């Protein structure tokens, strides 16, 4: 029925920032519309309804507006309990419908990841298989680049990556990638090489190790 | 205080059922109503249903009319959601919320929601392999290796370890199976005196391991 | 009583069949405005780094101020702070503090 169009995808800001979340409905819904704020692993809060209107607990800092077609969710001054992800809502019509969401994330300072290497452990390769895990520890922004090597031959298309949420106390992020070899191909080959490019690194991390 | 507890999740084949129920403490169902949203696995929120136990009268999303029922027992406080002829992109998160207007569709009180899986791979305990330390800060975890379905759990020294922790989300690798690893930095002078053991719990195959990880 | 066009007026919430408009509880709900909601909002509680200004209507909600020693300006969305108790050194105070501002100074 009704598409809702938020924007941003994302944004990054600080403590105090003024922060302004659009969304665009395909049609007039007038004022029809609420605002909901999720966290990770938990369930959706209502902040506002009918536009402009706050639910209870919610504080004066949260400001709905619009009418027809364009709304919008204002925060005048970003608090710690902000970072979320918010979801504008149409109830003009059945069925409701949901914008994709608009996740707010913290703005610090650049901070080099730590990087370190992982061989299969003996008890996986007895399975028959080798899986060599990267970990980068602690960076920020979340842009990373990890590249696999196995004797100097680029990898592609057997690793995956695995991103942390941004952490509680530094606001950094974290990553894993994972190279999934069988045992055979595995033990065919001498030097497994991790190399990691970030914003905080003068040139490309390397970690390595001999089979 | 109003409260709104979810129950009845499960991991079920395509062409399955499955029955979610819904208690409500704090407010009547009877003066009000419950709708159900779900969410995909890292997607965004779609509703699916609604029911005015006053009148008995009821909503549904199109993905979903015609296989999925909501129903209430006001005696009981409850709410319930028969999903029948299930398929795989009915798989998410379903959350009830309490209907808060009479006319719009403004939802709050939702609960901690229930995981619904529909896919026809069996149910899979993980291997758990450690990551040991020394290739000062040092590194180390436990890689946690194909399973399904969702969830895991992982802590360190029975919770006790909590600083310097990630556990990263799970990835669904190209052969259909979850893997993960779980990290944690210490103090490298630790490494011959502080054991670290990562205990793991996998409720859907009822795995529980507890590995010790050494340099 | 009577719901006007579907609507309850402020200190009211809609009943279930859409005929009737109920009052909120004095002292531990509210609306503020015409409405279609079942149900009539939580009074917030100035719990314990705030103390209330004015209490819960059924058509106002509560309004907290800081305690005495704290301070939030006007339309400040920011959190409560500590009011200095002097002026740095070298400056003189031309203003006291209160739930509303800091200590005022100014040089010499």
């Amino acid at each position: 029925d009704i598409q809702m169009t938020q924007s941003p995808s994302s944004l990054s800001a600080s403590v105090g920032d003024r922060v302004t979340i659009t969304c665009r409905a395909s049609q007039d819904v007038s004022t029809a519309v609420a605002w909901y704020q999720q966290k990770p692993g938990k369930a959706p809060k209502l902040l506002i309804y009918s536009a402009s209107f706050l639910y209870s607990g919610v504080p004066s800092r949260f400001s709905g507006s619009g009418s027809g077609t364009d709304f919008t969710l204002t925060i005048s001054s970003l608090q710690p309990e902000d970072f979320a992800t918010y979801y504008c809502q149409q109830s003009y019509t059945t069925p409701p419908t949901f914008g994709q969401g608009t996740k707010v994330e913290i703005k610090r300072t650049v901070a080099a990841p730590s990087v370190f290497i992982f061989p299969p452990s003996d008890e996986q390769l007895k399975s028959g298989t080798a899986s060599v895990v990267c970990l980068l520890n602690n960076f920020y922004p979340r842009e990373a680049k990890v590249q696999w090597k196995v004797d100097n031959a680029l990898q592609s298309g057997n690793s995956q990556e695995s991103v942390t949420e941004q952490d509680s106390k530094d606001s950094t992020y974290s990553l894993s990638s994972t190279l999934t070899l069988s045992k055979a191909d595995y033990e065919k080959h001498k030097v497994y090489a991790c190399e990691v490019t970030h914003q905080g690194l003068s040139s490309p991390v390397t970690k390595s190790f001999n089979r | 205080e109003v409260q709104l507890v979810e129950s009845g999740g499960g991991l079920v084949q395509p062409g399955g059922s499955l029955r979610l129920s819904c208690a409500a403490s704090g407010f009547s169902i009877g003066k009000s109503g419950i709708h159900w949203v779900r969410q995909a696995p890292g997607k965004g929120l779609e509703w699916v249903a609604v029911i005015y136990p006053h009148d008995g009268n009821t909503a549904y999303a199109d993905s979903v009319k015609g296989r999925f029922t909501i129903s209430a027992d006001t005696s009981k406080n409850t709410a319930y959601l028969q999903m029948n002829s299930l398929r795989a992109e009915d798989t998410a998160v379903y959350y009830c919320a309490r209907r808060l207007a009479l006319v719009r569709m403004w939802m709050d009180y939702w609960g901690q929601g229930t995981l619904v899986t529909v896919s026809s791979a069996s149910t899979k305990g993980p291997s758990v392999f450690p990551l040991a330390p020394s290739s000062g800060t040092a590194a180390l975890g436990c890689l946690v290796k194909d399973y399904f379905p969702e969830p895991v759990t992982v802590s360190w020294n029975s919770g006790a370890l909590t600083s310097g922790v990630h556990t990263f989300p799970a990835v669904l690798q190209s052969s259909g199976l979850y893997s993960l690893s779980s990290v944690v930095t210490v103090p490298s002078s630790s490494l011959g005196t502080q054991t670290y053991i990562c205990n793991v719990n996998h409720k859907p195959s009822n795995t529980k391991v507890d590995k010790k990880v050494e340099p | 009583s009577s719901p006007s066009e579907g609507l309850c007026p402020p200190g009211h919430h809609i009943s279930e069949d859409g005929r009737d408009c109920i009052s909120c509880k004095y002292g531990q709900d509210y609306s503020t405005h015409w409405n279609d909601l079942l149900f009539c909002l939580r009074c917030t509680r100035c719990d314990s780094g705030e103390v209330e200004l004015s209490p819960c209507t059924t058509t106002r909600n509560t309004v907290c101020q800081c305690e005495e020693g704290t301070f939030r300006e006007e339309d400040s969305p920011e959190m409560c702070r500590k009011c200095r108790t002097g002026c740095p050194r070298g400056m003189v105070k031309v203003g006291d503090c209160t739930p509303w501002s800091d200590i005022e100074c100014v040089h010499k």
